[PDB]
RNA sequence: UACCUGGUUGAUCCUGCCAGUAGCAUAUGCUUGUCUCAAAGAUUAAGCCAUGCAUGUCUAAGUACGCACGGCCGGUACAGUGAAACUGCGAAUGGCUCAUUAAAUCAGUUAUGGUUCCUUUGGUCGCUCGACUUGGAUAACUGUGGUAAUUCU
RNA sequence: UGGUGACUCUAGAUAACCUCGGGCCGAUCGCACGCCCGGCGGCGACGACCCAUUCGAACGUCUGCCCUAUCAACUUUCGAUGGUAGUCGCCGUGCCUACCAUGGUGACCACGGGUGACGGGGAAUCAGGGUUCGAUUCCGGAGAGGGAGCCUGAGAAACGGCUACCACAUCCAAGGAAGGCAGCAGGCGCGCAAAUUACCCACUCCCGACCCGGGGAGGUAGUGACGAAAAAUAACAAUACAGGACUCUUUCGAGGCCCUGUAAUUGGAAUGAGUCCACUUUAAAUCCUUUAACGAGGAUCCAUUGGAGGGCAAGUCUGGUGCCAGCAGCCGCGGUAAUUCCAGCUCCAAUAGCGUAUA
RNA sequence: UGCUCGGCGCCGGCCCGAAGCGUUUACUUUGAAAAAA
């Protein structure tokens, strides 16, 4: 091609979508962003199927143009604006909040949360910068500078931001013992206690983090995610709580439902 | 670029031998008891039976305690106790091996129309089926190669809008009332 | 003789409308036309007939049960704010120009042949 | 479903081939009630095209002295709608085809610590030591012309 | 100060430079209106050097591509190989200049030629092992007759942008103007071979100053026996009669209630195709479904395709020509008693499908 | 397979953990990375 890519096509869109096959041969490309196309979840899609409150295309720039959407206190107007991992939806007239977490699997859900706990936003940084004239800067996940953090955050550091002023409020530092949420990949979703780290010169760091169920695995670093300081979460977990649960149980749960519906 | 499923398979099968006696005699002889239209319908049949003991195959390629093998199992020994074409007892892994085609078609809703007493002959079941007369759970079903489960076998009975079970009578009862009325005075 | 029955109710309160799943059972005749089924619902919802949007009905195998869409506003500007506009003309709120759509593609490509305020008189 | 059958001889065993058997997708022929999907100028011609269409765009927030409409007490300018035109934006997207191309393209994996990036997001934007608003050019418009004609001037 | 596995990294200090074809340090516009004593205030929109981020693009590293020896040596200072110094390029590098040495690849198949070669994700066949195709909706690459060159713009060697060539080709008062359907429909040419000069932005997305406009992107409809899926062409009752199912008469005879089967004997029960009202669907219809009024006794509301010696399920049936006409994928059937030719009857195979030729 | 820093423990001392290193290959086994259909 001669330029940027403007269209999506339906089946090119990855699975954590959740799309369908025969309503459209088109997919909502999302603007840029704080963050990659791949990971990412547009308003229109999370409004016209995660709460069904619009039908149509022109429905959801109905219910988005007339300013009751809330993206980490700001009011936006895009329809295709990329709300990703740890990103907080308010709706000032219906009176619920949601915060955009990953599920047991690789998909999003919704997850309604306390007015309270939607004034803080935690974030991964990315790496430490020195200013022009001494200032230590700071890049969060979502590329939110930050001037002059604190001197005990690192590469590899989590911290706590406040939503309606942007300013550092808490930090977890990065050692094994802590709680732990994955980010991106085919092991996504989970929680586990980091225990173990090695370090490998000029190729991709490899971490072992144990389940609280005794489930063993090892992904990549930078789809490590710090939600707790020790064990204890900072944030609240939605139903599942991140053990990938196994197939055959799955079934058992399945046919316990269905024995107990009657 | 269009909206298109694109997406088909083929049903039924056909033999490498044209010409021959025997199991034209056989198939002749299903379709002489169980009143079936023509071949293709048991060779679709004989191909899903086909497909089914292959994918038995595979499964019991694989060895003893494997998750996988052991929930494909469950789950097909499941689906076949809920169609009917096994008993609740006798759940074994290999005895999916041991059924032949009369089997999967004990399950069709003709013969289960003709062992229920509703229908005199299995051609009258046949073209019974086929005039939307029968009711199950509730619905009009018309298409005679219909797959009856378990649970859903003690609900078969006239529709309420056929004249056999109760119900407006038809086209031809009227006419005859009508020249019966017109021919009276 | 014909009911209707409520199912999946969800009231999105920020479009000042409500959204129902309307399931219409009548036994042994034809496909009832959507009037009174207006009439019906907005009796079932103390509500005057006016602001009533049904749309999409499929009739099943035997026509005993026939499904669609239930809508309900709260006021008619409102009505008239968010709605698709063959609603509104099926409901005969808005009507659209008749011309097609090949005569306005030569309209404007004749207005497109001139320069200037030529394009108001050469299109009449 | 891990399959054969007829054919050299006066008759018998073998190499061996021919021909039948089943599917796949192209054309054609015969025939034809219902209904759900659904391919379709690719193989010769990436040969030639008459015609009609396929890219346009305003909110409260860039320019409004077109009475083209239109509100009054009109006088310390502009109520409002507004064709047209100036201005920035995209026109490098999408659609069709396989003519070239044989470590070329492409697939998996890697690096740019050897470079760029419209727009969006976040920050920077009194950090420098020396006017209560400056200037002239062009539209649209009016009027005047040549061409056989153009989205000509 | 801070970091990487690693900087000639970022930051820090010093001396200057700082391009008139010229880096920033707001001479822009709307909304609600005000406090204090002329100054002083919020919510925005637009623009803006610098970064990181986002869509990416770009050159690279390792591994994997059809056939051919009637392709055995190939490339070289008209750069082939690398070193030094530069030019250009957004950077890295013979990308290119000036000087150097003769280098680099090959039997593990280079070099050369052909390909009925766009590649992959895939499709058919498939015990296992394999063979063939992939133009084709997903991704990436190439071009808009073929080369060449260029403006604008962040991003184009753009062709529904421009310039010159040849080939084709439109109009003309003859001086000159105007061209690229391998886009949507449609025409010519070609061939065994391939559809409407239709409706609409309503659904899915895209562009713009932007809820509001536009989009042959697309959606809808028709042509459509490419192919796939479901699925009509009747059954019960009594009479046409060979006797079995069980007991008996040496055998016929009888008990025979399920009888089983077939004849244009009769009888009612019915539902569809279609004719159409309504309703539904839809931008509006058509399609499907529901429902009125109709609508079958040779249900004339009439089912074809190749065959009947073997392979290979099906008449030594009848009549006609009698090495001629012909049949026959292969054996072989035709010379005056044709189980194969040509016609009628019956029968077998699949069934709205069947046969033939090319791979 | 062992020789500079610190840990579950106890009164200059034992054990454990660890900065640092402790023959290359194929193969075998477990993980990540691995577009959708």
């Amino acid at each position: 091609a001669r330029g940027p890519k403007k269209h999506l096509k339906r089946v090119a869109a990855p699975k954590h979508w959740m799309l369908d096959k025969l309503t459209g041969v088109f997919a909502p490309r999302p603007s840029t962003g704080p963050h990659k196309l791949r990971e990412c979840l547009p308003l229109i899609i999370f409004l016209r199927n995660r709460l069904k409150y619009a039908l149509t295309g022109d429905e959801v720039k109905k219910i988005c143009m007339q300013r009751f959407i809330k993206i980490d206190g700001k009011v936006r107007t895009d329809i295709t604006y990329p709300a990703g991992f740890m990103d907080v939806i308010s709706i000032d007239k219906t009176g619920e909040n949601f915060r955009l977490i990953y599920d047991t699997k690789g998909r999003f859900a919704v997850h309604r949360i306390t007015p309270e706990e939607a004034k803080y936003k935690l974030c991964k940084v990315r790496k430490i910068f020195v200013g022009t004239k001494g200032i230590p800067h700071l890049v969060t996940h979502d590329a939110r500078t930050i001037r002059y953090p604190d001197p005990l955050i690192k590469v590899n550091d989590t911290i706590q931001i406040d939503l309606e002023t942007g300013k550092i409020t808490d930090f977890i530092k990065f050692d094994t013992g802590n709680l732990c949420m994955v980010t991106g990949g085919a092991n996504l979703g989970r929680i586990g206690v980091i225990t173990n780290r090695e370090r490998h010169p000029g190729s991709f760091d490899v971490v072992h983090v144990k389940d609280a169920n005794g489930n063993s695995f090892a992904t990549r670093l930078s789809n490590i995610f710090v939600i707790g300081k020790g064990n204890k979460p900072w944030i609240s977990l939605p139903r599942g709580k991140g053990i990938r649960l196994t197939i055959a149980e799955e079934r058992d749960k399945r046919l316990a439902a269905k024995q107990s519906s009657g | 670029p269009v909206a298109r499923s694109w997406v088909c398979r083929k049903t039924y099968v056909t033999p490498r031998r044209p010409f021959e006696k025997s199991r034209l005699d056989q198939e002749l002889k299903l379709i002489g008891e169980y009143g079936l239209r023509n071949k293709r319908e048991v060779w679709r049949v004989k191909f899903t039976l086909a497909k089914i003991r292959k994918a038995a195959r595979e499964l019991l390629t694989l060895d003893e305690k494997d998750p996988r093998r052991l929930f494909e199992g469950n789950a097909l020994l499941r689906r076949l106790v809920r169609i009917g074409v096994l008993d609740e007892g006798k759940m074994k892994l290999d005895y999916i091996l041991g059924l032949k085609i009369e089997d999967f078609l004990e399950r069709r809703l003709q013969t289960q129309v003709f062992k229920l007493g509703l229908a005199k002959s299995i051609h009258h079941a046949r073209v019974l089926i086929r005039q939307r007369h029968i009711r199950v759970r509730k619905q009009v079903v018309n298409i005679p190669s219909f797959i009856v489960r378990l649970d859903s076998q003690k609900h078969i009975d006239f529709s309420l809008r056929s004249p056999y079970g109760g119900g407006r009578p038809g086209r031809v009862k009227r006419k005859n009332a009508k020249k019966g009325q017109g021919g009276a005075g | 003789t014909v009911t209707i029955r409520t199912r999946k109710f969800m009231t999105n309160r920020l479009l000042q409308r409500k959204q129902m799943v309307i399931d219409v059972l009548h036994p042994g005749k034809a496909t009832v036309p959507k009037t009174e089924i207006r009439e019906k619902l907005a009796k079932m919802y103390k509500t005057t007939p006016d602001v009533i949007f049904v749309f999409g009905f499929r009739t099943h195998f035997g026509g005993g049960k026939t499904t669609g869409f239930g809508m309900i506003y709260d006021s008619l500007d409102y009505a008239k704010k968010n709605e698709p506009k063959h609603r509104l003309a099926r409901h005969g709120l808005y009507e659209k120009k008749k011309t097609s759509r090949k005569q306005r593609k030569e309209r404007k490509n004749r207005m497109k042949k001139v320069r200037g305020t030529a394009k108001a008189n050469v299109g009449a």
